[PDB]
């Protein structure tokens, strides 16, 4: 059927835009700017606009998070899409925030958030929607309760807005959006890609490799604080995989026999969730080198690892990962065939990939007109996402201590960040690599 | 937890709405006589370019490259003549960008699609 389109990651980070291939716009007969009504698995039904996009195949759907979340949907799933032109300007449109995200942040949320981001832009709205405005260095959430025409509506400059307070709880069938995704990791875009391509098909697909070998052990190495767990995080996000964290600190912490039960223990959990992903976080602190162990029990821990990893083999669709610094960092045995059979290079982030991470972590961050996030990602040599996260924490930190001189949701959003700022941050840096 | 209580001030300013212009049966009848108005080139492809009106658009016309956006500024007065007398202005969405120049042609401003919606001028 030609409405159905398999969903795949936006490109433009409007929270209401669909993106599509022209020859598949002009086929469905659909005009960019239009209201579009797409249907997604539990009778979800959400109202955005659709977008031409070059770069996207025919079949494939170029969605935002917020709307996959808004349609229980994730990458790689059916959807039906068709114009909806039955829209009306509604007038009363009842919208309300969530506590979670609203907690201890004072002053109406209208003028502040809700104004700026609805204005004049006649954004299409649906009853039930969850959509993320960000402002005052802070995501707040919104769900859409009521609009004047059900349920679908348009806001308008006419439109009556109502929020009056009281924020609602979460759901649990929702997926807050402080969660990690796949837009929340920048610079290594090449080994993010590499990572897609190895471990989406077991998990989003695993009756095909029951049926019909598949990658078992994924050693992410690099520099300590480039995100692999975030890496990890996200991607068992967006599968759908359980996700189970075993830190390496934790397991040498616990006593002779605690902490293998321990571990033996997370493995037949994950199991038990199959379809799961297993991190081994900080891999060389269970299993350094040969050399560097002096230990009976971390021998026996070794050895124990190498066991439950075997076993595996019986097992399926259990993928393991973990964060290292040097394939050598480990001892060898572990890069044997099958158990950690694969690798992975995350590297340090580029320019680009600077810049990325920056503008990830500035999103909710007010910069003046003068902040200019590339040339400092030209001038920020050898920093590490973590490194990035932290300097722009502390711009931020400098712009608030300076305003102290002189928490209100608006005071907070009349504040904003300068270059002086940015400039003075980086003269603090502290680069790590 | 009703959802019908308190009141939020208004967004923007006031909106002249009067809809004045007859029943929409009579504005149908003016668009057709625009529309017939309207000279096909016959020979460039031929697009469909429907509008969003402040109290609600629809106008589904047909149209070419070659025209100017004087074309429809001046097809949208003759199907509402009320609008002769309110200025109107027409921007794109997303980016909502003001269409100001009218001398470019359609195919200058590559415009060939429905992000017509009308704004108090």
């Amino acid at each position: 059927r030609p409405n159905r389109l398999i969903v795949d990651e936006a490109i433009n980070e409007d929270n209401s835009v669909v993106s599509l291939s022209q020859p598949k716009m002009d086929e469905l007969q659909l005009f960019r700017g239009d209201t579009v009504l797409l249907k997604g698995k539990k009778r979800r039904e959400a109202v955005c606009i659709v977008l031409s996009d070059d770069t996207c195949s025919d079949e494939k759907i170029r969605m935002n998070r917020v709307v996959r979340n808004n349609l229980r949907v994730r990458l790689g799933d059916v959807i039906s899409i068709q114009p909806c032109p039955d829209v009306k300007y509604g007038k009363r449109i009842h919208v309300l925030p969530i506590d979670d995200t609203v907690e201890g942040i004072t002053g109406n949320l209208f003028e502040v958030y809700l104004k700026p981001y609805f204005l004049e832009a006649y954004r299409p709205i649906r009853k039930g929607d969850i959509f993320l405005v960000r402002g005052g260095m802070r995501a707040v959430e919104f769900k859409v309760v009521e609009t004047d025409p059900s349920p679908y509506c348009i806001v308008a400059p006419d439109t009556v807005i109502h929020c009056e307070g009281e924020p609602i709880k979460r759901e649990d069938e929702e997926e807050s959006l402080n969660e990690v995704g796949y837009d929340d990791i920048g610079g290594c875009r090449k080994q993010l890609a590499q990572i897609k391509e190895m471990v989406e098909l077991p998990l989003r697909h695993p009756a095909l490799f029951k049926a019909i070998k598949p990658p078992r052990g994924i050693l992410l190495y690099g520099p300590p604080g480039t995100g692999k767990t975030l890496i990890a995080r996200a991607v068992a996000n967006e599968t759908g995989a359980f996700f189970f964290l075993i830190n390496g600190p934790e397991i040498m912490s616990k006593l002779a026999g605690e902490s293998e039960s321990n571990l033996r223990k997370a493995f037949e959990e994950a199991e038990k969730n199959a379809p799961a992903i297993i991190f081994i976080d900080e891999l060389d602190a269970i299993a350094p080198k040969r050399e560097k162990t002096h230990g009976e029990v971390e021998r026996r821990i070794v050895s124990q690892l190498l066991t439950l990893m075997d076993g595996l083999k019986q097992r399926a669709h259990v993928i393991v990962m973990a964060a290292t610094n040097r394939p050598n960092s480990i001892d060898p045995a572990l890069r044997r065939f099958g158990r950690f059979d694969r690798e992975v290079d995350i590297g340090i982030p580029d320019a680009t990939g600077r810049l990325e991470i920056l503008q990830i972590h500035t999103k909710n961050m007010k910069l003046a007109d003068d902040v200019d996030l590339e040339q400092v990602a030209n001038e920020t040599h050898g920093h590490v996402g973590a490194d990035l996260a932290a300097l722009c924490s502390e711009a931020a930190l400098q712009a608030i201590r300076k305003k102290m001189d002189l928490i209100d949701a608006e005071v907070m959003n009349s504040l904003a960040v300068t270059m002086d700022d940015f400039r003075w941050a980086l003269s603090q840096s502290n680069p790590s690599a | 937890f009703k959802a019908f209580t308190g009141e939020g001030q208004k967004l923007g300013s006031t909106a002249p709405q009067v809809l004045s212009t007859s029943s929409p049966a009579q504005q149908a009848e003016n668009e057709a006589k625009a529309s017939s108005s309207i000279l096909i080139d016959e020979s460039e492809p031929t697009t469909n370019i429907q509008i969003r009106l402040a109290d609600g658009g629809r106008l589904v016309q047909k149209f070419n490259h070659s025209h100017r956006i004087s074309d429809i500024r001046l097809f949208i007065v003759d199907a509402r003549p009320a609008m002769a007398a309110t200025s109107f202005i027409l921007m794109t969405t997303f980016p909502n960008k003001e269409l100001a120049d009218e001398s470019q042609t359609l195919k200058e401003a590559n415009l060939l699609n429905a992000v017509i919606v009308q704004r108090l001028t």
